[PDB]
């Protein structure tokens, strides 16, 4: 693994210094159906014309982006998703900008969120869930061994693939940081309580939503919920967490080292990093490189009808893409 | 039951996320 990441890092370190641009634009593409929508814009399912490929288009208005005082998180999420690469990380393919938006053109997953197959089905078994909180692990020591934190870890930025397997989604929130950082983000649900504190937080937060993620998968619920966040935070501060009577003892020991308080107990922080939980019983049958490989045999694989099905989607109420005559915030955008 | 609780609470659909 030391061989292999030393290697990522250095293929990362090429794009982050020097990132590419403007490799598309517009007009290349014809937009079909809204996949999701967003504080900034949308996620559009849309067809390269010259390829006939299928992508996925995140639009970003920029106005409102600077309005909103989230450039940074906005340039961080392109410049990082744009320099990665894992099998388990859905890539970028495009990027580019006009008078009005920011535009990001990933391949299209056409599997859906976790988040909806996980309701629908109500709860995965352990070995389901075991599956793609495996995949979670790896990329988790391949971002942070990058000094990136991801920060919003959920079942609905993970999608899964016509292999059965997950892509991560929606670097929103990804920074590269050595050391501590301070903003207030990420999804109520999965916070960890540092980060509710406002004490300052690292790559540890990754860590306790990978648990918030594993007791969602196995439950069909988070373990703390409530109808409002601020009851939420409540309860994530408490600490106090409580597991389903089908949950085993190997799940529970494995869940309450990584929805620990205790910086310096918390799984995945301590002197053996990531190996703490890849050598917890309840991944003894995980085959770690067959994983890394997509040799494993996936639990689950979604059905799918032809290239541009978006029946594992949600509908979404569409609207005009408008596209100003004016620039807007050509300078904040610079290197976008 | 919780599942029973979390079925008739208001944050069963899509959570989006946070900031600032
Ligand atoms: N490459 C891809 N293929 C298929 N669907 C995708 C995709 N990227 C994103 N989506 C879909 O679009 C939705 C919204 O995308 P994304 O999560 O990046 O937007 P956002 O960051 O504005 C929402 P939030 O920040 O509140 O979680 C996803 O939850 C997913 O359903
Ligand atoms: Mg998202
Ligand atoms: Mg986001």
């Amino acid at each position: 693994v030391k061989e292999f990441l030393a290697k990522a890092k250095e293929d990362f370190l090429k794009k982050w210094e020097t990132p590419s641009q403007n490799t598309a634009q517009l007009d290349q593409f014809d937009r079909i159906k809204t996949l999701g929508t967003g504080s900034f814009g949308r996620v559009m399912l849309v067809k390269h014309k010259e390829s006939g490929n299928h992508y996925a288009m995140k639009i970003l208005d920029k106005q409102k982006v600077v309005k909103l005082k989230q450039i940074e998180h906005t340039l961080n999420e392109k410049r990082i998703l744009q320099a990665v690469n894992f099998p388990f990380l859905v890539k970028l393919e495009f990027s580019f900008k006009d008078n009005s938006n920011l535009y990001m053109v990933m391949e299209y997953v056409a599997g859906g969120e976790m988040f909806s197959h996980l309701r629908r089905i109500g709860r995965f078994s352990e070995p389901h869930a075991r599956f793609y909180a495996a995949q979670i692990v790896l990329t988790f020591e391949y971002l942070h061994s990058l000094d990136l934190i991801y920060r919003d870890l959920k079942p609905e930025n993970l999608l899964i693939d016509q292999q059965g397997y997950i892509q991560v989604t929606d670097f929103g929130f990804a920074k590269r940081v050595k050391g501590r950082t301070w903003t207030l983000c990420g999804t109520p649900e999965y916070l960890a309580p540092e980060i509710i504190l406002s004490k300052g937080y690292n790559k540890a937060v990754d860590w306790w939503a990978l648990g918030v993620l594993i007791y969602e998968m196995a439950a069909g619920y988070p373990p703390f919920f409530a109808d409002q966040p601020i009851q939420i935070y409540e309860k994530i501060v408490s600490g106090k967490v409580r597991f389903p009577s089908h949950f085993s003892s190997d799940l529970k020991d494995l869940l309450r080292n990584l929805l620990q308080v205790d910086l310096t107990k918390r799984f995945g922080n301590l002197k053996n990093g990531v190996n703490d939980i890849k050598n917890h019983k309840w991944f003894a049958t995980t085959d770690w490189i067959a994983i890394y490989q997509r040799k494993v045999e996936a639990p689950f694989i979604p059905k799918f009808k032809g290239p541009g099905d978006t029946s594992n989607f949600d509908d979404y109420e569409e609207e005009e893409i408008r596209v100003s005559i004016n620039e807007k915030c050509g300078k904040e955008f610079t290197e976008f | 039951t919780t599942y029973a609780d979390f079925i008739a609470s208001g944050r069963t659909g899509r959570r989006a996320s946070i900031h600032d």
